[PDB]
């Protein structure tokens, strides 16, 4: 195999604004680098051929150049759906893949919207006891959740789960959930979900009473 | 118009062996080199191989090599892809892509894993307090214990989509679960239905679970 080191790994830029990622391969390859864009539940789709030559349907916003073995690619005129993951590609016969871009927007910061949810009655039928907590829609990614019970922090049982950034308003959102047996989640009566985040030094707490 | 049609997912014990199928349609299929690209979170875009349909002769990513096979069938216009000794690793999905790059398959989803298909329980997420007399409020839905991925899931059959995040799902054991939310004014909830609507096909279950307030 050749070496297609692709770089940066990672973009964060504003709307309407431009970025630029460099491939450059280990050998000469002739120009024949294509561009990929990747977007969640979506297949690749080749952007640019053989250096410089645009798809169809593909605007112009999106351009190539380079020779030999170092290439660019830009994007101008940034839209909130450009984000995925971007990669060059040496096509000619033996491929090889860049390691990939993925591309962020930047935008102003936004605390999360915080919800708690206690263990519905038709979970607490079948004996077990989830607790929900929802983080909805906040800026940067950065975030980091703490639980407590009776005011006793809690990391057993504990997932987690982030999304990709939302390709409409550049946030974020994340969901931490405790799943505990039915008869443990009744020995106790607190249970508490606690955001920290860089919008505030204090964190948005958000809890209920077992017994409502 | 040129298609690529790829078989459908896949659910594969580990080391067990797993064929893919790629039909060509609208060029000659006998002309041109058939790609195979593997798309997982782990490992990005990695090249598997290349197969010139006309004489069979492949060329591979050194990292496959010794467990994947391509072939064609010439007189079907179907190219395929063996993959033996499979693990947890090469579950990922599998496209064929046709020379130089810009028809590509569907792509097929491999799961390699030991679990069985499994429906999921799905609950409702209603708020443990009353809603304030004019306020946004926020509900979900747990989808528990399914196997294998995906679920789909909507919210009044589509007609709610404002707020709407569904979390990629997580292993909790052998089995995925997900949340999704949707956020809704305090005058649409409970006055009207908010309905989550969870599909698993694996399992051809579709659940509908009506949100209503607690207590
Ligand atoms: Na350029």
């Amino acid at each position: 195999d050749i070496v297609m080191t692709q770089t940066p790994s990672s973009l964060s830029a504003s709307l309407g604004g431009k970025v630029t990622i460099t491939c450059k391969a280990s050998q000469k390859i002739n120009n024949y680098i294509a561009w990929y864009q990747l977007k969640p539940g979506k297949g690749p789709r080749q952007l640019i051929h053989y250096t410089s030559k645009l798809q169809p349907g593909i605007p112009s916003r999106f351009s190539g150049s380079g020779s030999g073995s170092d290439y660019s690619f830009s994007i101008s005129n940034l839209e909130p759906e450009d984000i995925g993951t971007y990669y060059c590609l040496r096509y000619e016969d033996l491929w090889t893949f860049g390691g990939g871009t993925k591309l962020e927007i930047k935008r102003a910061d936004a605390a999360p919207t915080v919800s708690i949810f206690p263990p519905s009655s038709e979970q607490l039928t079948s004996g077990g006891a989830s607790v929900v907590c929802f983080l909805n829609n906040f800026y940067p990614k950065d975030i980091n959740v703490k639980w407590k019970i009776d005011g006793s922090e809690r990391q057993n049982g504990v997932l987690n789960s982030w999304t990709d950034q939302d390709s409409k308003d550049s946030t974020y959102s994340m969901s931490s959930t405790l799943t505990l047996t039915k008869d443990e989640y009744e020995r106790h009566n607190s249970y508490t979900c606690e955001a920290t985040h860089k919008t505030s030094t204090s964190p948005i707490v958000k809890s209920f009473n077992r017994n409502e | 118009q040129v298609k690529l049609e790829e078989s459908g997912p896949e659910l594969v014990k580990p080391g067990a062996s797993v064929k893919i199928s790629c039909k060509a349609s609208g060029y000659s299929f006998i002309g041109y080199y058939m790609h195979w690209v593997k798309q997982s979170h782990v490992k990005s875009l990695e090249w598997i191989g290349r197969i010139n349909p006309y004489n069979g002769a492949t060329r591979y990513n050194q990292n496959f090599q010794d467990r994947a096979t391509l072939t064609v069938d010439k007189s079907s216009s179907t190219a395929y892809m063996d993959f033996h000794s499979l693990t947890s690793e090469d579950s990922a999905v599998y496209y064929c892509v046709r020379w130089p790059g810009d028809y590509w398959g569907q792509g097929t989803s491999v799961t390699v894993s030991s679990a069985k298909t499994t429906p999921p329980s799905v609950y409702p997420l209603a708020p443990g307090s009353a809603a304030q007399t004019n306020s946004m409020v926020t509900l979900g839905c747990l989808v528990k214990g399914y196997f294998p991925e995906p679920v789909t899931v909507t919210w009044n059959s589509g007609s709610l989509s404002s707020g709407v995040h569904t979390f990629p799902a997580v292993l909790q054991s052998d089995l995925y679960t997900l949340s999704s939310s949707v956020t809704v004014p305090s005058s649409t909830w409970p006055s009207e239905t908010v309905t989550c609507n969870v599909a698993h096909p694996a399992s051809s279950t579709k659940v509908d679970k009506k949100i209503v307030p607690r207590d």
